[PDB]
């Protein structure tokens, strides 16, 4: 059947300030079917107990979800999101960039 | 301004992994206020915004009963839809419905909505007349005939013009401090050199509510539609939204570029430039 | 309140 691959954005709730607690978000959207796997990573390692929004969808029927967790950005720590979906042969990793 | 109440239903079959999960979420504009999940340990309609919490036990009990009935009806619908498309019992399928109403600043009905999709494609929809149907294909024509025989559209019109709008107006009053408050975007322009001959200008909009916003770049007063990278408006997790627009500009030509921002919360539209 | 459609597709 016809399927839609997720769009992925990784970003912070508040403007990033090194050493200030914030929230790291991974917004997945535009996908169909609704099953999807999302991990938030700190230095390549899975962050435990990440929360997510309730499943809903857009006017074009595609689904969206927000995954989120507390994080304290620093100069050296690397954050990312890892997404898998039926449309993807391999998990897609998007790195957090405070400029995006 | 104008407002909407919308419910979003998703039912997904998973052969070999039990019965199809049913999820319903309700929104007023961009604010979710309820959820129900048949996979929860104890399925119940639950509040998701502070202002709905004051509703009494009857509200929670009746919406939970509707949802529990829907969990079963959607499973029957999925079985019927599998047969309408001659599909195997092996595959997973999705049924979605979105319905609700819209009102203007005077609280009067603008229009109602009721639309459904199967496997992410339009299946059947109630027309704006709230009296006739549009079926996508010969399978949906079976549903249409069934719903026409039972005069479902007349029942939906009565809900959409009655209960729907009465409850949207009630939610708007109970949540007026947030639902009827537009928060403007906080904005700034960043500059990122790419090479010796080009740089990126990125226009940011943060902290706004509702999600509707216009964010564009102009070069010498001409819209840069094709040349702008525009990310989807995204939720911050504090009810607000974020968006940015970027353009790649020749080094030294930055002042020919202006970022234009329109949003309900702003006293006036903004014109921004890179400020070194 | 939500609507209630008891008739399946």
């Amino acid at each position: 059947m016809i399927q839609r691959t997720p769009k992925i954005q990784v970003y912070s709730r508040h403007p990033a300030e090194n050493g200030k607690s914030n929230f790291l978000n991974c917004y997945v959207s535009g996908f169909h079917p609704s099953d999807i796997e999302v991990d938030l990573l700190k230095n390549g390692e899975r962050i435990e107990k990440v929360e997510h929004s309730d499943l809903s969808f857009s006017k074009d029927w595609s689904f969206y979800l927000l995954y989120y967790t507390e994080f304290t950005p620093t100069e050296k720590d690397e954050y990312a999101c890892r997404v898998n979906h039926v449309t993807l042969s391999q998990p897609k990793i998007v790195k957090w960039d405070r400029d995006m | 301004g104008s407002h909407s109440m919308r419910y979003f239903h998703t039912s997904v079959s998973r052969p070999g992994r039990g019965e199809p999960r049913f999820i319903s979420v309700g929104y007023v504009d961009g604010t979710q206020f309820v959820r129900f999940d048949s996979d929860a340990a104890s399925p119940r309609t639950e509040p998701r915004a502070p202002w709905i919490e004051q509703e009494g036990p009857e509200y929670w009990d009746r919406n939970t009963q509707i949802s529990k009935t829907n969990t079963q009806t959607y499973r029957e619908s999925l079985r019927n839809l599998r047969g309408y498309y001659n599909q195997s019992e092996a595959g997973s399928h999705t049924l979605q419905r979105m319905y609700g109403c819209d009102v203007g600043p005077d609280g009067r009905l603008l229009r109602g909505h009721d639309q459904s999709a199967y496997d992410g494609k339009d299946y059947i929809a109630l027309n704006e007349d709230l009296s006739s149907w549009t079926a996508a294909d010969t399978a949906a024509q079976i549903t249409q005939r069934k719903w026409e025989a039972a005069r479902v559209a007349e029942q939906l019109r009565a809900y959409l013009e009655g209960t729907c709008v009465e409850w949207l107006r009630r939610h708007l009053e109970n949540g007026k401090e947030t639902l009827q408050r537009a928060d403007p975007p906080k904005t700034h322009v960043t500059h990122h050199p790419i090479s010796d001959h080009e740089a990126t200008l990125r226009c940011w909009a943060l902290g706004f509510y509702p999600a509707e916003i216009t964010l564009t770049w102009q070069r010498d007063g001409e819209d840069q539609t094709q040349d702008t990278e525009l990310v989807e408006t995204r939720p911050a997790g504090d009810r607000t939204f974020q968006k940015w627009a970027a353009v790649v500009v020749p080094s030294g030509e930055e002042q020919r570029y202006t970022c234009h921002v329109q949003h309900e919360g702003l006293p006036k539209p903004l014109t921004l430039r890179w400020e070194p | 309140f939500e609507d209630l459609r008891v008739l399946s597709f």
